[PDB]
């Protein structure tokens, strides 16, 4: 009726090709801003003094990077955790030199992904669905927040956020392992179980459904054409799949309830990723992985090495080389 | 440490804080006794 | 000084007997006629033991 | 849905199972215990005792280097 | 109410959902759980007292509750030396006994007390849709919360004071005689940017601000409590919110997630409400301390630390912040917003002052910097202190690390719980929390997208 | 107990679970004592 | 009713559980070795 | 009835643990591999092969025990108990790392047996054998990593050790020496694994949140029946949701589940190809253009070059302890390191 | 010494307490 009411019905409309919604009213601008700035910076940003030592790092394609080595470089260590929008730079060149694009892209991206999760809830509400797809999506959101915001907060600088690049990601991981022994952190082990097991369960579920497909096609056409979109009947024989799997391992380890099976499929990777996100978020406060360096002594008192000691040697090798000009004092506390 | 008069119950205070974990476990014991109705 | 030790050990013993008895008595509606007065008496005696422990703290 | 065998819950809730196993299970437990605590495991597997990682003549890691005569190599390592 | 799946519709693993409409049983659950909280407070306090070596610093002994009592001004003197161990014991004992009482009441209500309270009393009986009654419970609890804030104020002002790490003459327990009631300061804290150098409310740096803000909080809470006792929700609130027990739970979950995140940040950064005397240094403090320690050492060796340039060309010991302030050099440049009682005496209007650095450094500052540098909040999960490549002989993890990590994790999972319950409350209010109705599946009546 | 001739399965579960908890507790204790304790 | 006692399932159960309990006893004993 | 048919009947009886013909290979080999790992991690040292304690008996824990690779002196000898090295001496066989090939070879034949079991059971119950095809991925990983990589290298010593920290060591070794993260085949593996986890999570959640109202309980789990003919969740609603949220959506259930098979399996196969490359030191170690520019331009710095520096540090600091048979003696002054660290 | 002995005594008594409550209620016919 009223103009505002009409606008409300448009934004919350389920007939839009892309659902907008109220969370979308924030998601779309912030995500577009982040995407445009990211593309521009990745192509053409000038080098960024990430470590705050006047040692600029070239991240963009036009300054000699390929796709693998290119990145949007985290803002300068001199900035620390200070807010550095464009309007606090003396010029655009200064803003670029100090890594302002990283802050712009990251802040907009984070707002965008939280609004994406809210938008998932919103559309589920408009369509009469159950509301918990956004809960599953909260796992990747938690991980991204850990690596882009929480870890820089705990470490005290956005220069210690994950770079927006492939090789930058690897650098982040290697330094992280050198400083926190993330491999020996049980939450990262749970994350590995989450992703290995999620892939395992994806492979099993897909293979068991594909294995039990009901015959509806000929040997020529794709078996995919045996399923018609919106058909009421089941397209595979879950009882045959259960018979096969319960004989592969044993009867009582096999799901015969599709609903319990799909809940398990949702829950395993999501929980694993929640745990690994919390692992990164707590290593942000330097509660690190297990330290068994020199845990085994012989009777005299000489250290007997274990694989943990070899791992520590690798960590030290990474530790002494990283950011080779940035440290003045013996302990890497910052 | 505990005031001198109390250090004979020192090995009891050593185990007190962990009790609520036992409460959480006891919930499952009770549900198991009723057959998880 | 040994009286304080005895009182505190008695208080721990009575805490154990209360911790056992209270949930059973509250969850046995048939035996509520004789377990409600026992609950009253036990709560009173437990409070008495706590008060005695508190006084002997300053007396020892 | 039973493939023929007795259900596990029935077996493990029965008195006879527990008369058997209140003995069998502890005996294997203390058999493994005695395997460790008598020093049998050290000698069987060749694992050094805490005082035998190094000897009064070998202060370095006894890393094997010879391709075929490892028995003599280990003996000279002590 | 039923106690199984057929009669409730909830499995055992969601059994507490069976309590949603059994107000007496729900009250019992809440009271017993409160008993659990108070029990942990008392038992952990007694454990910490028993495992307390009172001449060693609190943060060296894995203590998280005793620092809270010490900050309140109990059992400590100048620099945080533990004078009397008895008050810690008293706090623990009182919490333990009261937990016994609370557990007794929670058990009574959960097991024998009336199932529902509405036919027993209008005052305690409630319905989730009864907006006036829900706001009444809000009002009562707001009055209580304001009273607790005023209890903090009364302790700081009339009952011996609180520990002031910024006290002249050394950090000490002092009585706050002039809390800042000026609403400009108090509520301008809420407007400060949550970024480096501003620190939205984490930057509160003097007990006068803390106590004055608590006076304001007490007044706000009590007045809001009265306001909610005497009114009902307005039309806009009624049209905007879901009015159900699970909805109220979800609202509280969101609030709790926010508070958990705030507390983790607060303990990580703030050294006023969390004095380093009891909680150890912040990470920023330890980094700055290392820079100071080597400035002092090298200056004693004869280095002219004002003019010594490092390998990159920046000053090794001193440099400028991006706004020009004189700050410690090295990686600790990121931590130049740090303020601490041991370092501010060497700070001039422009930042670190060369004259003070060259002739005003006291031996106690050197000792404090060495201690803070060596107790940096870095440690392994199995409590091996120092950087992760260090060897096993230093058993230390900062209490700040424990508190910050734990409460960030709890904040995150309570955000997850808020999402879960908010979505469920919406779906249940709209009536599709049990799945799509085949007859009236909404998408079947929608135009195709393309 | 409540029925004659058999043990309730929940009692068996409680006993086995307590045994398992004790085994893991012994292993965690040994992480701090004897070999492998860094002392 | 009146099932066989020994089966393939019995053997599969014991082939695992028996050395498992033996090994657990061994590791428990290791918890008390002193250097 | 011939004896072969009678045996076939007995092997394929419906029992709690199906045996089959494949069981003759699977169960003894799998039991050997598992028991060998358990025995080695509980009792067996790596003192003579690596100079490391790697068993519970030596004081190591779950994270630090391993069945360590054999000594580098043996090259790729299969290290039979009766072989020329151990010569039938069980104690010596344990001490030289004979348990590693024992576990690796018995595990390889156990994996073969398990996939043959997948084929056999699929054939018996009358379904398509796509589970075995999916399992080919883990087999490719095991073959490449535990056999082909050490076979291309100097010896079994450089195979991953069967242990948690042993695997971690292998991972960091491959980063520092091979720059394995830079390898495009590894990146396709990572894409496949993370995509498989994503598909698992998103499919499970989508199904659970588009369920039909088929019961009256809040507990939606018992509103399903395995013999029901109709779909338990709304594919149409799921498709609309994902089309409006993400832009695109599955509309074919069969394609969806084949994709869930396809993604992680292809990831595993691509990563195995990359590992085969690393077996011959055919690495994606460097970008030569950036190396040359950095060598002539001391102001050119990228994340790639920083990672190269990290690898150099790891190699120099790790090699003496990781490769004790080499007797690497790197004096303190030759170790690379940044300032103050 | 005796500290682990007394500690395990208190721990075992506490551990038995909850199951003792559940067992007694189950055997005597209490509400569960
Ligand atoms: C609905 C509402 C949504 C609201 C959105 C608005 C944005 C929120 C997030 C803000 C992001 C801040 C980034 C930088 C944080 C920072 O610079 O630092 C943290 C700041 C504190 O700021 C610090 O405050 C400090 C105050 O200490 C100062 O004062 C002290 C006094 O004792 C000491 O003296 C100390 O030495 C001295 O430096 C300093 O000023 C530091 O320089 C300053 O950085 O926290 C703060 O202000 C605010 C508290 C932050 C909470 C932590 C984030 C929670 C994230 C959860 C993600 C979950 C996701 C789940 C998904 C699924
Ligand atoms: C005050 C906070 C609060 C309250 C009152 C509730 C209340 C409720 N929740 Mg809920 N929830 C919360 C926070 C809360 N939740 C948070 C923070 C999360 C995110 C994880 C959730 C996620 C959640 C889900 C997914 C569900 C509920 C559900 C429910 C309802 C029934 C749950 C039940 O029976 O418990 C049963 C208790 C258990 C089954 C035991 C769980 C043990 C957990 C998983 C591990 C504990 C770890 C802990 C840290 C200790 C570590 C132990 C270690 C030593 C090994 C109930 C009304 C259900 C519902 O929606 O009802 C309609 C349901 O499906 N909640
Ligand atoms: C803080 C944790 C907590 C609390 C306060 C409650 C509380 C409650 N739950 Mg619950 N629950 C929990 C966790 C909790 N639960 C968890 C983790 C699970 C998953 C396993 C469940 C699953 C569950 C189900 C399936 C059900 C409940 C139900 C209930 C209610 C009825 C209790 C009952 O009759 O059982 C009786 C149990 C006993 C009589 C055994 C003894 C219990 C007492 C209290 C033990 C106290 C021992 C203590 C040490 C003694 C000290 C006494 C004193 C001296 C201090 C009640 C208010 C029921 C309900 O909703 O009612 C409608 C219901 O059906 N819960
Ligand atoms: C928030 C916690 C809480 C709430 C809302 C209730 C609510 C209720 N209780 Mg319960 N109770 C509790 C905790 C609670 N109780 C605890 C911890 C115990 C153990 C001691 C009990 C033991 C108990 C028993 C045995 C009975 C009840 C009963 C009742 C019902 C009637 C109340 C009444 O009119 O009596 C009168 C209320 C008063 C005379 C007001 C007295 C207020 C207290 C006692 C004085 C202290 C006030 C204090 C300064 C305020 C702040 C507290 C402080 C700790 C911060 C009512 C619904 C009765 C019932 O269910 O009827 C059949 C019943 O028989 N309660
Ligand atoms: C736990 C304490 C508590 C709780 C649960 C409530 C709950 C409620 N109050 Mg409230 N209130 C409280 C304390 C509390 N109050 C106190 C202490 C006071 C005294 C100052 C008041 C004074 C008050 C008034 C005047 C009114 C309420 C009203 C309400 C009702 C609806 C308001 C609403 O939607 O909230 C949410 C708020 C909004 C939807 C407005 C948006 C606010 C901004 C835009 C959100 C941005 C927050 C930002 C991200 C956080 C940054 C922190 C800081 C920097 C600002 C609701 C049931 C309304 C009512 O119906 O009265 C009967 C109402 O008119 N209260
Ligand atoms: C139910 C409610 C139960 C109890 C309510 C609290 C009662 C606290 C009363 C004790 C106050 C001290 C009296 C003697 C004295 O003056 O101080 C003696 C000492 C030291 O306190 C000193 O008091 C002096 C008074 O002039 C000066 O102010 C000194 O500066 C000050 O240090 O205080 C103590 O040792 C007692 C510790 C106080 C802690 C009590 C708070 C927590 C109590 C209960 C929590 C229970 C929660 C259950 C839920
Ligand atoms: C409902 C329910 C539940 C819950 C329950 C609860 C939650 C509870 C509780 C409770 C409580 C919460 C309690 C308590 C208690 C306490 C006590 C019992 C005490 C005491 C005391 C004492 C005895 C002390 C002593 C001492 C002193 C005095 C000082 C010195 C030291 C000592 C310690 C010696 C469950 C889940 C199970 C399930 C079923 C239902
Ligand atoms: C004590 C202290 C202080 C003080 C403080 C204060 C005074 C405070 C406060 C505070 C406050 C006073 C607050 C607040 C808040 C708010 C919130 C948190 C909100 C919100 C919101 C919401 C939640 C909403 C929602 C919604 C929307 C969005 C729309 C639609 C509807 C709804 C409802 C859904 C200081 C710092 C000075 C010092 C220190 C201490
Ligand atoms: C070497 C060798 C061999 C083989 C052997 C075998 C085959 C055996 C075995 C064996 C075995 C087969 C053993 C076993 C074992 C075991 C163990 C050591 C166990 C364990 C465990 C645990 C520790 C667990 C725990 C837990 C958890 C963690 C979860 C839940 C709870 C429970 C408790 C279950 C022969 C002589 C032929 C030849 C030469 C070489
Ligand atoms: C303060 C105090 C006290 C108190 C105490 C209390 C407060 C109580 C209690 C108590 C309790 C609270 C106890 C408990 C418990 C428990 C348990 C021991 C549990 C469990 C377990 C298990 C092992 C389970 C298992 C399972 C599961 C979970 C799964 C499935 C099912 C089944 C069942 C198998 C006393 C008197 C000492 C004295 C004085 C001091
Ligand atoms: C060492 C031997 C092996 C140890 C095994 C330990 C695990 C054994 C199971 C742990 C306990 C599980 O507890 C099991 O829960 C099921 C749920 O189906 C319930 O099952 C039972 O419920 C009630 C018992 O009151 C009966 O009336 C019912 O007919 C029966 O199904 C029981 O409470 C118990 O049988
Ligand atoms: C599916 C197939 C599985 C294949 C593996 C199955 C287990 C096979 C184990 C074979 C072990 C061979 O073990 C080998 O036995 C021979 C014969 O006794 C021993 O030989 C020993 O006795 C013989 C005669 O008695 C002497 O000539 C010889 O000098 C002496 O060493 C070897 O020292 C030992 O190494
Ligand atoms: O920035 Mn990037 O990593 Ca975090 O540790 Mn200190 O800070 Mn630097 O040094 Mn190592
Ligand atoms: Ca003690
Ligand atoms: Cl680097
Ligand atoms: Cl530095
Ligand atoms: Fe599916």
């Amino acid at each position: 009726a009223s103009l505002w009411e009409q606008f409300c019905q448009w934004v919350t409309s389920t007939n839009n090709r892309i659902y907008v919604g109220w969370f979308g009213t924030l998601m779309i601008p912030t995500l577009l801003t982040a995407t445009t700035c990211f593309i521009i910076a990745f192509i053409a940003a000038p080098p960024v003094d990430i470590d705050g030592i006047r040692e600029p790092v070239a991240g963009s394609l036009l300054y000699g990077n390929n796709i693998i080595s290119g990145a949007v470089v985290p803002s300068s260590n001199a900035i620390g955790l200070h807010f550095y929008p464009i309007w606090e730079a003396a010029s655009l060149d200064e803003w670029l030199y100090n890594g302002g694009p990283y802050q712009l892209v990251v802040f907009h991206f984070l707002i965008g992904i939280f609004c994406y999760m809210g938008r998932q809830w919103e559309l589920s509400y408009r369509l009469g669905m159950r509301p918990w797809i956004c809960v599953a999506y909260s796992a990747p959101v938690s991980a991204a927040t850990a690596v882009f915001l929480i870890y820089p907060i705990g470490q005290g600088s956005f220069s210690d956020g994950m770079p927006l690049g492939i090789s930058g990601t690897f650098n982040f991981m290697i330094v992280f392992q050198a400083e926190h022994n993330i491999l020996m952190h049980p939450f990262h082990m749970l994350g590995v179980a989450g992703v290995f097991g999620g892939s395992l369960f994806s492979a099993m579920h897909g293979s068991l459904v594909t294995s039990s497909l009901v015959r509806e096609t000929t040997e020529v056409e794709s078996q995919n054409y045996g399923y018609k979109f919106g058909q009421e009947e089941e397209t595979y024989n879950i009882v045959a799949a259960h018979g096969y799997f319960g004989r592969l391992i044993f009867q009582y380890a096999s799901f015969n309830n599709s609903r319990s099976l799909h809940f398990f499929l949702g829950a395993w990777p999501v929980i694993g990723i929640w745990f690994t996100a919390m692992g990164v978020s707590t290593m942000a406060f330097n509660l690190n992985g297990f330290n068994f360096n020199q845990s085994i002594l012989d009777s005299q008192g000489r250290v007997i090495g274990t694989w943990a000691d070899v791992l520590n040697r690798a960590n030290i090798g990474f530790e002494v080389m990283h950011e080779r000009n940035a440290h003045n004092f013996p302990l890497d506390l910052a | 440490k505990l005031p001198e008069a109390y250090q004979i119950f020192d090995p009891l205070v050593d185990v007190l804080p962990v009790i609520p974990l036992f409460f959480l476990a006891l919930a499952f014991v009770w549900q198991a006794a009723v057959g998880f109705k | 000084s040994i009286v304080f030790q005895i009182a505190l050990a008695a208080l721990v013993l009575f805490s154990f007997v209360m911790v056992v008895g209270v949930p059973v008595a509250y969850a046995s509606p048939q035996n509520w006629d004789r377990s409600k007065p026992l609950l009253y008496l036990g709560s009173g005696i437990w409070a008495i033991l706590v008060i005695v422990v508190a006084l002997l703290n300053f007396l020892v | 849905g039973t493939t023929g065998e007795r259900p596990f819950s029935d077996i493990v809730t029965s008195i006879r199972y527990w008369v058997i196993h209140s003995i069998t299970i502890p005996m294997l437990f203390i058999a493994g215990w005695l395997f460790v605590s008598t020093g049998l495991a050290y000698d069987a597997f060749g694992t050094p005792r805490p005082d035998e990682y190094f000897t009064q003549t070998r202060q370095e890691l006894p890393i094997l280097q010879e391709r075929y005569d490892i028995n003599q190599e280990i003996q000279e390592f002590n | 109410g039923g106690r199984d799946l057929p009669s409730t519709g909830f499995a055992w693993w969601s059994g507490n959902a069976r309590l949603i409409n059994l107000s007496g049983k729900l009250l019992g659950a809440h009271v017993a759980h409160a008993g659990l909280i108070v029990f942990w407070a008392g038992a952990m306090t007694l454990f910490e007292v028993a495992h307390f070596i009172p001449e060693k610093p609190m943060y060296e002994q894995g203590l998280i509750l005793l620092p809270h009592i010490a900050t309140l001004g109990w059992g400590v003197g100048p620099a945080g030396e533990v004078t009397d161990i008895f008050p810690f014991f008293v706090v623990g004992v009182l919490h333990l006994i009261s937990s016994a009482v609370l557990g007794l009441g929670g058990i009574y209500h959960a097991l024998r007390g009336p199932e529902v309270l509405e036919e027993y009393s209008s005052f305690f009986g409630y319905d989730w849709k009864d907006k006036n009654q829900m706001t009444n419970i809000i009002g009562y609890h707001l009055i209580l919360l304001g009273c607790g804030a005023l209890l903090l104020v009364f302790k700081a002002m009339f009952f011996g004071g609180v520990y002031d790490t910024w006290a002249p003459g050394g950090g000490d327990v002092r009585v706050i005689t002039n809390p800042t009631l000026n609403p400009a300061i108090i509520f301008g804290y809420l407007l400060k940017a949550p970024f480096g150098g501003e620190g939205w409310i984490i930057s509160v740096n003097n007990m006068e601000d803390i106590i004055g803000g608590h006076i304001w909080i007490g007044l706000i809470c009590i007045s809001g409590g009265i306001w909610h006792i005497l009114t009902k929700p307005f039309g806009w609130a009624r049209r905007a919110l879901i009015w159900s027990g699970e909805a109220y739970l979800s609202y509280s979950l969101g609030a709790l997630s926010l508070m958990g995140f705030i507390a983790s940040v607060f303990v990580w950064f703030n050294n006023t409400a969390y004095p380093s005397e009891f909680y150890g240094p912040t990470g920023m403090e330890a980094s700055q301390s290392q820079a100071f320690t080597f400035l002092v050492r090298d200056q004693r060796l004869g280095a002219n630390i004002a003019s010594a340039q490092g390998p990159t060309g920046l000053g090794k010991y001193l440099m400028r912040s991006p706004s020009g302030e004189i700050i410690f050099g090295g990686e600790t440049m990121r931590f130049w917003d740090f303020r601490g009682p041991w370092l501010e005496p060497l700070r001039g209007p422009n930042g670190l002052d060369l004259d003070k650095l060259r002739n005003d450094i006291q031996p106690w500052q050197v000792r404090r910097a060495a201690e803070y540098m060596t107790h940096a909040p870095l440690g392994s999960l199995n409590s091996v202190g120092g950087v992760i490549t260090d060897v096993n002989s230093f058993n230390y993890v900062s209490p700040r690390a424990w508190l910050a990590t734990s409460h960030f994790v709890l904040g995150f999972f309570f955000l997850v719980g808020h999402l879960w319950h908010a979505g469920r409350a919406r779906a249940a209010a709209a009536g599709f929390e049990k799945g799509i109705d085949r007859e009236t599946e909404p998408t079947l009546f929608m135009p195709d997208l393309d | 107990m409540f029925a004659e001739g058999r043990i309730p399965l929940w009692v068996v579960g409680v006993v086995a679970g307590i045994g398992a908890i004790g085994v893991l507790g012994l292993f965690f204790y040994g992480a701090y004592a004897g070999l492998g304790s860094s002392m | 009713v009146t099932y066989p006692i020994f089966t393939v399932r019995w053997l599969a159960v014991h082939t695992l559980a028996v050395p498992s309990v033996f090994f657990v006893g061994a590791i428990a004993a290791m918890q008390f070795i002193q250097r | 009835r011939g004896w072969f048919d009678v045996l076939d009947d007995w092997l394929k009886r419906d029992r709690f643990v199906f045996i089959g013909w494949s069981g003759l290979l699977l169960f003894p080999c799998a039991f050997m591999a598992l028991g060998g790992w358990l025995t080695g991690t509980t009792f067996v040292t790596s003192w003579y092969t690596h100079g490391l304690a790697s068993s519970y008996l030596e004081g190591a824990n779950f994270l630090t025990v391993a069945v360590s690779s054999p000594a580098d002196a043996f090259g790729h000898s299969l290290l039979f108990l009766w072989g020329p090295e151990a010569q039938g001496n069980l104690t010596r066989w344990f001490q030289i790392g004979g348990l590693w090939p024992f576990v690796a070879l018995h595990g390889a034949f156990g994996l073969i047996g398990f996939m043959l079991r997948q084929f056999e059971i699929s054939r018996l119950v009358g379904i398509r054998p796509y589970n075995a095809i999916a399992f080919s991925g883990p087999i490719a990983v095991f073959v490449s990593v535990f056999l082909m990589y050490p076979l291309g290298q100097s010896s079994w010593f450089f195979a991953p050790s069967f242990g948690v920290a042993g695997i971690f060591r292998f991972i960091l070794f491959l980063q520092g020496f091979h720059n394995w993260t830079l390898n495009p085949f590894h990146m396709m593996g990572v894409a496949g694994i993370l995509g498989g986890a994503l598909l698992c999570a998103i499919h499970g959640a989508t199904v659970e949140n588009t369920l039909f109202e088929d019961g009256e309980d809040s507990n939606t789990f018992r509103a399903f029946e395995p013999t029901q003919a109709e779909e338990t969740y709304s594919m149409v609603t799921a498709n609309r949701f994902w089309s409006q949220i993400f832009g695109i959506a599955f509309s074919n259930k069969r394609w969806l589940h084949f994709f869930m098979l396809f993604v992680p399996v292809t990831g595993l196969w691509m990563s195995s190809v990359g590992i085969v490359g690393l077996a011959l030191n055919l690495r994606a170690y460097d970008f030569v253009s950036q190396e040359l520019r950095a060598a002539e331009d001391p102001e050119f710095e990228t994340f790639y070059t920083k990672n190269i520096l990290l690898n150099e540090g790891m190699r120099a600091w790790m090699a003496p302890q990781d490769q004790p048979h080499e007797n690497f003696i790197f004096p303190e002054e030759v170790l690379p390191r940044g300032n103050a660290l | 010494n005796l500290e682990p002995i007394f500690q395990l005594t208190f721990l075992g008594l506490i551990v038995l307490a909850g199951p003792a409550v559940v067992f007694v209620l189950a055997f005597r016919g209490g509400d569960l």
